[PDB]
């Protein structure tokens, strides 16, 4: 309850601090104040032409390095259980298999950019 | 009347807050920029009046043609001036940006930046000091302090 | 002996980063099975008494168990005092 | 009937879902599924999953980051496509909105069996257990039993994630 | 049921209708993937949570694991498809027929 | 199709996640614990055809239990017959059901 | 009287910010030989208040080519995230007192990039594009080593709750227990609010001014308020985690103090990197972070899961 | 100045200073200036609860001690 | 103590529901006065809405969402 008042309230203040930087100047637009800009001159091509990503191997395994977090964020509780020898097993287990699927990209050259 | 002792210190807060925040573009051509970075330079320190270098010209306030214009150079200076929103403040700084100074004779020299943005302050020059500079800085702040726009539309 | 030495001056010159996370890795792989402590780490984490103890229906054949909490049957946690 | 606070939040994520469903632009397709993502945060909330459904927020805003990137650099058109932009999007959206109103509103002023089964509503504090009592959550136990019940799970996940790695170096390789 | 149960079934038939529908990008479908494995995570989240079985807690996180999977292996072949033909439209992928 | 061997071996290794009534952290209870508990031992050992027949009042139970259709139910028509009467001005609710209630720890 | 409680976190903060624009501005003024604003107002303190009525009072423009709607949201959202950040915070006692705070601020934290990703794409020009294509880029860099950081650290706190690390904190600052991690999530830190040597996603020498290059008035002013708060939450964050001050329940005003001054501190400090140091490339961030921070972050986690156990010093409350 | 540089930072303490006061401040008036409750878990709650209704008055931190016993 | 007050507490709240079902539900031709809807006769715990189904939305905020919403 408190929280989602916080948000509106934090939403709301910056709305209306939208509002007020564009309500309360004036404005004079024109063609050329409003055109993109590329320094001194009209871009050649489209900003949105497709923009080649040379790091989308790492990008890919973000993703699979983004839910180990997932399974090891709930340790602090993991470690009141009374099997703490099972669960030092798995933790570290879990780990192990990280840090050797870091080590095979690593040596593969996964992790340099593309050229 | 009161709504005109109203307009009259609303027009001194913008004023006041508008010539106290001079942002200039990022902007130099020749000579002069170099004198331009020697009046950036801790003996001088444009920081310390509130002045700020800004590479965009979206986020400037001021432009300072500190070197000469070409033809070639033209559009693009018109171009980033546009670009500007308002209120902004053109600055020239030196001969060649005043009247094209020692190449005003020459084919692909503008013979000054005024005719093709409007200028506020000329600064002369070749190069004009950094002290100089600073002076007409200044001297556009102190013509900033003397706008009444609220005055102006209030009597409208 | 002396092969080993020289691969890790080498990579004690060239990586020590991963000399380092390498060690660190080994070391806490290893040490937890070799402490006297771990066991009492268990017993801690057995002597939390997270839940109700239900009391058991006497049937006069249970010398091991207490008929109240200060009587000197059962479990004693004088170790963790002075642990 | 008290707020019906989790109502609002599951039609929003609906509509959401409405939104990346009509395949916009995949920048517009991210961001509904951001926001369905936050909303679905916010219903797991209010039935006491702290946890689950931060993390699945937190999941969600990796993936759709990495989304993006990847929309920037191989889903892109000179004019990406909007709600509004064309027929064809705008119909389907449309679509879905008046599908999840009808399916509501039958839903609320009387009972149907829609495609599984009926309901009438009354809200969801009526299913409630008003259980009292512990010094925990129950579901950070359950959550933190996965290195203790679990090790076959955290055995088949590890496999997976290494083999994962192993696949999409595989597959990129070309060649 | 509860009216919130109706809505997560309805979001996971609106996502599997929008990835059986296609457009001309690929990658609108891996969305669209990604949103069911979403829906079913919350439903099977609400479901956990209503009957307080503590053991299942932990399967949602296992469902967010093999999604991931998914979603890289999709992200993968994207990027093969694309560096084919420079766009990664389905209609592009029609050289084998039935 | 089904090669058990967990049952061979005695491993368990998903068999602990299965039920409801097995086992879990803390001893916290399933919410239907009572109810899964009776279907179980009810029908445990007789086969599936004859589960379904001699055992389908634990079950009913037990579904009961999970989704709660038959509670609400008789809730929905207890505040129909109420708001009805109401309206009417039949019924008068009691100051302990209307927030004006003397509270006990 | 909780709304009362919201403003007074809310305008301290931003004018806590507005003034931090100014001590940046004379810090490195003085690292440099000069002297920084001192003319409007006694000795500059008046700035902040002329470069907010400027900014405000000067004309906003939509570019031509741009998308309206994701244009606007995106400085919106930044500012109120930024604003939201700080409502879990123990100054002894929080705003919202939350079981899992920290991963909370990790969760918004990562909400907050797509601000960044918004305004550069929705500018539709082509710096503002590389500016958000490098903060994709600086994300992946940081994410997984700054979670599991927090994750070693919290280890030995017990539990999720921010309020509790006062009490780990009682006799010694957690800073002595984990300087390696320590400053890997400093580090991570400056990565994280796109600060010197790590401000790629504006790379005003490369850039010109990256991602937020198209805006000019309030909403840029906007942004610049978004990234200062970021900063001055960031550093109060890691003092808390690392710099325990000792609280008393009858006089929180002392903890509050001590706070205060750490994390004043700590934001001096990121402002003496950012006038010390040259700016990494962008791919040099990344190797940086998953060559070098990556594997000590596992070994540590390692570490630090098998150290509780070894030595029988597990923190309680599961 | 270099000590010029400290009113600023002066200022900015100030600023930094009032939240955490103002929520203590805040919490003691509105929790009877007993330093409000934390209900991290449902027993801690059931404990407010059971406060609140045996207060007399629907709020927890009035505290009822040996005088109401008779 | 605890749990000897919220037993009585429960069963105090449940006497009071019957009592009042049987002061609305006299009209109903064929309405048994707290019947239940289980085959066993063993003691099912409350359902939340069976409590507080007769009762203000206050109380039934308090009771469903006090404890998640309390922060
Ligand atoms: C049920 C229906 C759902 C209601 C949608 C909500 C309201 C959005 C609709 C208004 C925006 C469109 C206006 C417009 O086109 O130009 C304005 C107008 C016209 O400009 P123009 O140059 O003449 O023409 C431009 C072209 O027509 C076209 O120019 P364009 O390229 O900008 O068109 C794109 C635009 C056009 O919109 C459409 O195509 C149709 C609108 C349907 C959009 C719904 C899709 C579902 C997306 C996910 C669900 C979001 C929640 C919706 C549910 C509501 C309940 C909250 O689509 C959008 O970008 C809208 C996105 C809204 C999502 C914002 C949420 C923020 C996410 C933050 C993180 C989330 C955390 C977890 C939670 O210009 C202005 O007036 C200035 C800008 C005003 C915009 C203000 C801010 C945008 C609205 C706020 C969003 C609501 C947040 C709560
Ligand atoms: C190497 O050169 C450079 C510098 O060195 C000289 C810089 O400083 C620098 C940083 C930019 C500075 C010029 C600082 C600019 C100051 C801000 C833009 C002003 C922001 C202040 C307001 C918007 C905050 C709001 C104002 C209120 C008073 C706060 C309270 C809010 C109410 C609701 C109450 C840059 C980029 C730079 O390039
Ligand atoms: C810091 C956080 C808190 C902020 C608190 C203040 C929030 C302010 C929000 C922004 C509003 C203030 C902006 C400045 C004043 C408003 C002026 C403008 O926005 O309104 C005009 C509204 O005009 C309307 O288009 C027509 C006017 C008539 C409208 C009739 C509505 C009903 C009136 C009925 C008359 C009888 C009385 C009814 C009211 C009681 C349109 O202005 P426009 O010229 O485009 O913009 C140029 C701005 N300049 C001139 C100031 C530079
Ligand atoms: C509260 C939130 C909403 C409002 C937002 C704005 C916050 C309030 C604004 C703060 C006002 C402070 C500005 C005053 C500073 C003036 C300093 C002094 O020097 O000014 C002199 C005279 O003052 C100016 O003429 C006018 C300044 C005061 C303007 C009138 C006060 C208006 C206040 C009205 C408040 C209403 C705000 C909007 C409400 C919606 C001119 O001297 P100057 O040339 O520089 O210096 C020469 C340089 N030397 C010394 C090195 C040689
Ligand atoms: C027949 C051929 C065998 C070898 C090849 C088999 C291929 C499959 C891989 C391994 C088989 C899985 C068997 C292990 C099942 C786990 C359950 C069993 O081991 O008991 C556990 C004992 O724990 C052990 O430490 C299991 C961990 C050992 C496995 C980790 C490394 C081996 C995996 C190698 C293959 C995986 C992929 C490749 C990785 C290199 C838990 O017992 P405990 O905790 O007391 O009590 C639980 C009941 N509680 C909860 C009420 C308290
Ligand atoms: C978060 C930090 C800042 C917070 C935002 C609030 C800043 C408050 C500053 C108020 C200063 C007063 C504003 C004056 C500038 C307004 C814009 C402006 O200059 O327009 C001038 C314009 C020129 O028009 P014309 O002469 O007819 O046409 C000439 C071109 N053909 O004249 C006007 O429109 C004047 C209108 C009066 C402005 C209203 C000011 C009232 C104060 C509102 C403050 C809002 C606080 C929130
Ligand atoms: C946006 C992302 C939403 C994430 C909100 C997280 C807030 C939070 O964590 O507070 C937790 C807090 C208490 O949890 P505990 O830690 O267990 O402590 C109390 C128990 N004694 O939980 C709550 O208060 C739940 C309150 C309702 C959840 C809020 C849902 C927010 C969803 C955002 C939707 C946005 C509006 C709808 C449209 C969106 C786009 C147009
Ligand atoms: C003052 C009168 C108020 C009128 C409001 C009209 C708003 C509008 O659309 O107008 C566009 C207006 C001004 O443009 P012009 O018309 O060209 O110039 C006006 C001067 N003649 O532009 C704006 O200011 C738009 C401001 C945005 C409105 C606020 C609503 C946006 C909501 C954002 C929701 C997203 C939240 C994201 C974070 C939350 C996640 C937890
Ligand atoms: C038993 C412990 C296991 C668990 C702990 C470890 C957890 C985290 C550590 C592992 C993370 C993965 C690391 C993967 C290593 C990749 C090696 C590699 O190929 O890198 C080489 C460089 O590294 C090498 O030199 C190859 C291996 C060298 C040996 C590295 C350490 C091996 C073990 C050393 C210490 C052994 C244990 C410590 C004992 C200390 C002695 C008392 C290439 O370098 P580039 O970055 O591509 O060059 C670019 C610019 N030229
Ligand atoms: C931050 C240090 C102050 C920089 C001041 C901005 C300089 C703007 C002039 C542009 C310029 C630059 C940058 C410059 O480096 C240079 O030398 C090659 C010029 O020739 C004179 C220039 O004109
Ligand atoms: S005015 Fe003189 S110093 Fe300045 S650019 Fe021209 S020639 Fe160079």
């Amino acid at each position: 309850m408190n929280i989602m008042l916080t948000l509106l309230t934090n939403v709301t203040l910056a709305s209306l601090l939208v509002l007020i930087a564009f309500w309360l100047p004036q404005l004079n637009a024109y063609s050329e104040k409003t055109s993109p800009y590329e320094c001194g001159f009209d871009p050649m091509g489209s900003a949105r032409l497709p923009f080649s990503m040379k790091f989308f191997l790492v990008a890919i395994t973000f993703l699979l390095f983004d839910l180990e977090i997932a399974l090891l964020l709930p340790l602090p509780w993991a470690s009141q259980t009374n099997n703490l020898k099972t669960m030092l097993t798995m933790a570290l287990f879990l780990l192990i298999l990280l840090a050797a699927s870091l080590a095979y990209e690593w040596t593969q050259k996964g992790l340099e950019w593309a050229e | 009347s009161r709504g005109e002792y109203v307009v009259a210190k609303l027009d001194d807060l913008v004023n006041w807050a508008r010539r106290s925040s001079l942002w200039p573009m990022t902007f130099g051509l020749a000579c002069c920029a170099v004198e331009m970075m020697h009046m950036a330079a801790p003996r001088y320190d444009m920081d310390r009046f509130g002045v700020v270098f800004r590479a965009s010209p979206r986020q400037s306030d001021v432009m300072i043609v500190a070197g000469t214009l070409t033809n070639k150079m033209a559009p693009a200076l018109r171009k980033v001036y546009d670009q500007m929103p308002e209120p902004r403040y053109v600055v020239s700084m030196g001969s060649c940006a005043n009247g094209g100074g020692y190449y005003h004779y020459s084919y692909s020299v503008v013979r000054g930046c005024d005719r093709i943005v409007p200028v506020d302050i000329y600064v002369p020059g070749c190069p004009p000091t950094a002290e100089a500079l600073l002076y007409g800085i200044l001297q556009l702040q102190r013509k900033i302090k003397r706008e009444k726009r609220l005055r102006i539309w209030y009597r409208r | 002996a002396g092969r080993i030495a020289s691969f890790l001056k080498n990579a004690w010159a060239k990586e020590p980063v991963l000399v380092a996370s390498f060690a660190i890795g080994g070391l806490a792989i290893i040490l937890p099975s070799l402490s006297p402590y771990t066991n009492y780490a268990i017993r801690i984490n057995r002597a939390t008494p997270y839940n109700y103890p239900v009391p058991l229906r006497d049937d006069g054949n249970m010398p091991d168990v207490p008929s109240h909490p200060q009587d000197p049957q059962g479990p004693s946690l004088e170790w963790l005092k002075n642990l | 009937m008290t707020m019906y606070i989790a109502f609002i939040l599951s039609t929003i994520f609906v509509i959401g879902f409405v939104g990346f469903s009509s395949k916009p632009s995949p920048i517009y397709g991210g961001l509904g599924l951001i926001v369905s993502g936050g909303v679905g945060c916010g219903i797991v909330l209010n039935f006491g999953g702290s946890f689950l459904g931060l993390m699945v927020f937190l999941i969600y805003l990796g993936g759709m980051l990495v989304v993006f990137g990847y929309t920037t650099a191989m889903a892109t058109e000179m004019y990406p496509e909007v709600w509004v932009s064309n027929k064809t999007v705008f119909g389907a959206f449309v679509s879905g909105l008046m599908m999840e109103f009808c399916m509501v509103y039958y839903a609320l002023k009387e009972e149907e069996v829609e495609i599984i089964f009926k309901f009438n509503g009354l809200g969801d504090w009526v299913i409630y257990d008003t259980g009292d009592s512990g010094f925990f959550s129950e579901e950070a136990m359950g959550i933190a039993a996965l290195y203790s019940y679990g090790t076959w799970l955290v055995i088949v996940t590890g496999w997976s994630l290494l083999i994962g790695v192993v696949v999409i170096m595989e597959i990129t390789r070309g060649n | 049921m509860p009216l919130v149960y109706m809505n997560i079934i309805m979001a996971f038939a609106i996502a599997l209708a929008g990835l059986l529908m296609y457009r001309s990008h690929l990658m609108s479908s891996l969305l669209c993937l990604e949103g069911m494995m979403l829906s079913l995570f919350i439903m099977s989240t609400l479901i956990i949570l209503n009957t307080h079985f503590t053991l299942a807690n932990m399967m949602p996180i296992i469902l967010l694991v093999f999604a991931a999977c998914e979603a890289a292996l999709g992200l993968s072949l994207l990027v093969m498809v694309s560096n084919t033909y420079g766009t990664d439209y389905v209609q592009n992928l029609n050289l084998l027929q039935c | 199709p089904f090669f058990d061997v967990q049952k061979r071996l005695g491993l368990d290794l998903d068999r602990w996640m299965t039920i409801q009534s097995a086992e879990q952290p803390h001893k916290i209870p399933g919410r239907c614990h009572a109810f899964e508990k009776e279907w179980i031992e009810c029908a445990h050992g007789i086969g599936g055809i004859r589960a379904e027949k001699e055992c389908k009042i634990e079950f009913d139970d037990f579904v009961e239990c999970l989704l709660r259709q038959k509670t609400m139910k008789r809730l929905s028509a207890i505040k129909r017959q109420r708001d009805k009467l109401i309206k009417e001005g039949k019924y008068t609710p009691p100051p302990h059901h209307l927030g004006k209630e003397d509270p006990r720890p | 009287m909780f709304m009362i409680n919201i403003l007074s976190l809310i305008i301290p903060i931003l004018l806590a910010v507005a003034f931090l624009t100014l001590v940046e501005r004379k810090v490195l003024g003085y690292m440099q030989l000069r002297k920084g604003p001192n003319v409007v107002g006694p000795y500059g303190l008046l700035q902040p208040i002329a470069d907010a009525l400027k900014l405000f009072t000067k004309e906003p423009l939509r570019p031509a080519t741009s998308s309206i709607s994701m244009f606007i949201i995106a400085p919106i959202l930044a500012l109120s995230l930024a604003l939201t950040m700080w409502v879990p915070l123990p100054m002894p006692y929080p705003l919202i007192n939350m079981n899992l705070g920290v991963l909370f601020m990790l969760a918004m934290s990562s909400l907050a990039v797509y601000s960044i990703l918004w305004s550069g794409w929705a500018s539709n020009s082509k710096y503002a594009l590389i500016g958000a294509l490098r903060a994709v880029a600086q994300t992946i860099s940081y994410e997984v080593t700054l979670a599991i950081i927090l994750l070693s650290v919290l280890l030995m706190n017990g539990s999720y709750t921010l309020s509790t690390l006062i009490t780990t904190q009682e006799h010694i600052w957690m800073i002595f227990t984990s300087w390696p991690l320590a400053m890997m999530w400093f580090i991570s830190t400056l990565a994280e609010t796109n600060r010197a040597p790590f401000d790629l996603t504006e790379g005003e020498s490369e850039l010109v001014s990256g991602f937020n290059v198209e805006y000019a008035a309030g909403p840029f002013a906007m942004f610049f308020m978004a990234e200062y708060a970021n900063i001055i939450m960031m550093n109060a964050f890691t003092a808390i985690l690392f710099l325990g001050a000792s609280h008393d329940p009858h006089t929180p005003e002392l903890y509050t103090i001590n706070f205060v001054l750490k994390t004043l501190a700590l934001t001096i400090t990121f402002l003496w990197i950012r006038a010390s140091y040259p700016r990494f490339r962008y791919d040099q961030l990344m190797h940086l972070l998953w060559k070098s921070f990556l594997p000590l972050t596992l070994a540590l986690c390692m570490w630090h899961i098998s150290l509780p156990i070894m030595t029988a010093s597990i923190p309680p409350q599961s | 100045m270099w000590f010029e540089i400290l009113p600023g930072i002066a200022v900015m303490a100030a600023c930094l200073f009032i939240p955490g006061m103002a929520t203590a401040h805040i919490h003691k008036f509105t929790n009877g200036g007993k330093e409000k409750r934390v209900a991290h878990f449902s027993y801690q709650w059931n404990l407010m609860e059971r406060d609140r209704r045996i207060s007399g008055v629907n709020r927890y931190h009035v505290t009822k001690g040996l005088e109401n016993i008779d | 103590l605890f749990q000897a007050e919220k037993d009585r507490r429960v069963l105090q709240m449940l006497r009071e529901n019957l009592e009042e079902e049987a002061i609305i539900m006299k009209d109903v031709p064929d309405w048994k006065v707290g019947e239940s809807v289980f085959h066993t006769t063993r003691w099912v715990t409350p359902m939340m809405g069976e409590l507080y189904g007769l009762r203000t939305n206050e109380e039934i905020l308090s009771a469903t969402y006090g404890f998640i919403w309390y922060t």
